[PDB]
């Protein structure tokens, strides 16, 4: 089929529109496919649409293009770079995928995260619910949603990031956690387990109207120094 | 001439119609009382005529002259937007404003038979439409000119655009047109934004603000330089929104491009909310009716984010760091009967102080009430002729005569007592 | 010589009030202490139940007029 993956590239060329450069991207579509490389690009070229490109790619960068919806991801796309297209919602995520960024799109619902998604990068989304996390989930990245609730964190939630969210409450951050970012939400209350952390793990939790009693009594908690906890800031100017 | 020998013609057939008898015959005398009970709609059509004079082309019992004139000239003018230029459509709109705007006024046209009401009806939707389009010109198409000639095409666009949403119904103190209108320049600011840099314009994912000081990075996400410093503490200077594996020997610096394109889509956002601002004051806060109750919910649901507050604007993208009050919408409301109002203002003040940007000691906030009332009392009373202003101080006196008096809070009603009574 | 002076009013007024007010020959006296302070403080029959029961609701206030707009335009 791969002869009909890059006709149907070519066949998508002829409808090239203005300021697509759609022939860099057929010859690094073309190179990839015959060479089988593990990995493509399209990113810059100002495309609207995707065929389906070649199946064993195992990477992507599709960054800064103009898509407003992806065919069929390949099942060994671990990898994807998609930071700003326009998709208006995310189509199947394979099996193996690893990472994925997906800034500045305009989804608005997640398809499921898989079992090995170690990495997640969603932000600048609208989303209003994610699906659910696999236990690897070693990064999240919802930043820029719109998220009023937000589901469990799995066993080994290294990073997070959650600004510019509605999140009011948040579940038990684990020892899993290094790197924490919670500003701009709905936050209510946080739990004082974010103080068991490790000694190197950055907390913020600026931009939110938190109960100022919390905040007291994190300090009274922290300025007690019998804890080994982490770093934590709550505002910058 | 010959025209005006038509109107003041039927005018004179009219008024002798009741001669309190038959009217045999039409003397000349009728003529003078005729031009003297029709002379500002005369004068109005000469006016008319003398602006547009081509409405005369467009032309060729009851006086209908002026309406039909008018009528001509929206025509003449949702066909002729824009042209010959955009300075010339909007001046040309705004000189016929006065005349057009007079043929629309109910108390111009006493006495208006039922085609000249009729013509009226229509004419009335067609002017609000070509005044919401000339705002829309005057505010986002003349100023995009000079400060962002990048839009000056996709802004023409969507000036037609805006004609088109009023079209069918253009009285936007309705709900349709006034959320189509609002649709329509959330489209064209996001439009703009992703002109002016195809990674469009996304706030600091630090301040939620734009990037004052914008600092772009191998991802391009844009944050600020005072922000970066307070951010570089330690071990987290990778960017927050993307989490990028950071060579920790980076440091950033300012990226022109990008601080350009937010003075640009900040220019925009300036413009529109000015025209927001100016539609709502001049078209959907004009009738000498209070507009619906929907459109009223929809401006209170947008001066706040869900809280924060924020300028009258339909953009999620502005804020009042401080929670900041401000009283147009007060202003606009009060300009009707303060019974219709009132449970809206009410509501405005409830949501204000529902522990959303006030939480004690609002004797201030009360007194922006208490202010706004009396400019809607000192408004009307200036109106007030001699013997009407008799009449109020004589009603003004029986209020107090009749006023008598919960505590720990004040009420829209007992504000305007006190406004009343001060 | 003169705008420098007319520039800092919001300023130096309150202070010259105070100085007015506070002095012996008129902190003394009633119509001073409704006109420049709060009243409460001397007069008993005045309510404190609700928030329009105040000082400042009860203050003066700008009157509103042409050469009022002028000076601000000027400014
Ligand atoms: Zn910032
Ligand atoms: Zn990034």
């Amino acid at each position: 089929c791969n002869e009909f993956y890059l006709k149907t590239w070519s066949e998508w060329e002829k409808n090239g529109t203005p300021g697509e450069q759609r022939n860099i991207a057929f010859n690094r579509l073309k190179i990839c496919l015959q060479n089988q490389e593990a990995e493509l690009n399209l990113s810059e070229l100002d495309l609207k649409t995707l065929p389906d490109l070649p199946p064993q790619i195992t990477t992507l960068e599709i960054r800064k293009n103009l898509l407003t919806h992806l065919p069929d991801l390949p099942p060994m796309l671990k990898v994807i770079h998609a930071q700003f297209n326009q998709l208006e919602s995310l189509p199947a995520l394979p099996e193996t995928l690893e990472e994925l960024n997906a800034g500045d799109n305009k989804i608005k619902e997640l398809p499921f995260l898989p079992e090995n998604l170690t990495h997640l990068r969603v932000h600048n989304n609208r989303l209003h619910i994610l699906p659910l996390l696999p236990p690897e989930l070693k990064l999240l990245v919802v930043s820029g949603n719109r998220l009023d609730s937000i589901p469990p964190f799995p066993d080994k939630l290294e990073g997070l990031a959650l600004a510019n969210n509605f999140i009011e409450q948040l579940p038990e951050l684990p020892f899993s956690m290094n790197r924490a970012v919670l500003m701009n939400n709905n936050l209510t209350t946080l739990p004082e387990s974010v103080l068991r952390l490790a000694q190197n793990a950055f907390v913020n939790v600026a931009g939110n109207p938190l109960s100022g009693h919390t905040m007291r009594t994190l300090q009274q908690i922290t300025t007690g120094p019998d804890y080994s906890g982490p770093q934590i800031f709550f505002s910058m100017g | 001439l010959k025209f005006l020998q038509m109107a003041l013609w039927s005018c004179t057939r009219k008024l002798k119609a009741a001669s309190e008898a038959p009217e045999e015959e039409v003397s000349l005398p009728w003529v003078h009382l005729a031009y003297q009970r029709f002379r500002s709609r005369l004068q109005n059509f000469s006016r008319i005529l003398t602006i547009y004079p081509q409405v005369l082309h467009s032309l060729m019992c009851e006086m209908t002259l002026d309406a039909f004139a008018a009528m001509a000239c929206t025509e003449m003018l949702t066909r002729n937007t824009l042209k010959p230029s955009p300075q010339a459509w909007l001046q040309l709109v705004k000189n016929l404003s006065m005349p057009l705007e007079l043929i629309c006024s109910d108390e111009h046209m006493q006495g208006s038979g039922s085609l000249a009401q009729a013509v009226i009806r229509e004419v009335r939707a067609q002017w609000s439409r070509i005044f919401s389009t000339a705002l829309f010109v005057e505010h986002v198409l003349l100023g995009t000119e000079s400060r962002v000639p990048e839009l000056q095409g996709l802004v023409t666009e969507h000036v037609f655009l805006l004609d088109k949403c009023l079209r069918e119904n253009s009285d936007v103190k309705t709900h349709g047109p006034f959320e189509a209108v609002m649709r329509t320049l959330c489209e064209c600011k996001e439009t703009a934004s992703k002109t002016l840099s195809r990674f469009g314009i996304q706030p600091c994912s630090i301040c939620l603000g734009d990037a004052k000081d914008p600092v772009c990075l191998p991802c391009d996400h844009v944050h600020c330089l005072r922000c970066l410093r307070a951010w570089f503490a330690s071990e987290q200077m990778i960017c927050p929104y993307c989490l990028t594996a950071l060579p920790d020997e980076f440091s950033p610096a300012v990226s022109q491009a990008h601080r350009e394109a937010i003075e640009k889509h900040a220019r925009f956002r300036q413009m529109c909310n000015s025209f927001f601002v100016d539609l709502v004051s001049t078209i959907c806060f004009k009738d000498n009716a209070p507009p619906e109750k929907e459109v009223i919910e929809s401006l209170l649901s947008l001066l706040f984010v869900q809280e924060h507050t924020k300028s009258l604007s339909p953009f999620n993208d502005v804020v009042d760091k401080t929670p900041v009050i401000r009283s147009v919408i007060l202003k606009l409301l009060l300009k009707y009967s303060f019974h219709d109002v009132k449970d809206y203002i009410q509501e405005y003040l409830t949501l204000l102080k529902k522990k959303a940007f006030i939480t004690e000691d609002k004797t201030e906030l009360y007194m922006l009430f208490i202010n706004c009332l009396e400019d809607s009392i000192l408004e009307k009373t200036s109106a007030y002729s001699r013997n009407d202003e008799l009449n109020h101080l004589e009603e003004e006196g029986r209020f107090l005569k009749a006023y008598s008096p919960p505590a720990n809070e004040a009420s829209v009603e007992y504000l305007q007592e006190v406004a009343r009574i001060r | 010589v003169i705008s420098p002076e007319l520039e800092h009013l919001d300023k130096t007024l309150p202070t010259m009030n105070n100085l007015i007010s506070q002095d012996k020959r008129i902190s003394s006296n009633p119509v001073a202490k409704i006109i420049y302070g709060d009243p409460v403080t001397f007069l008993p029959h005045l309510p404190r139940k609700s928030v329009v029961h105040c000082s400042k609701i009860w203050s003066c206030r700008k009157r509103i007029t042409v050469e009022y707009l002028q000076h601000i335009v000027e400014q």
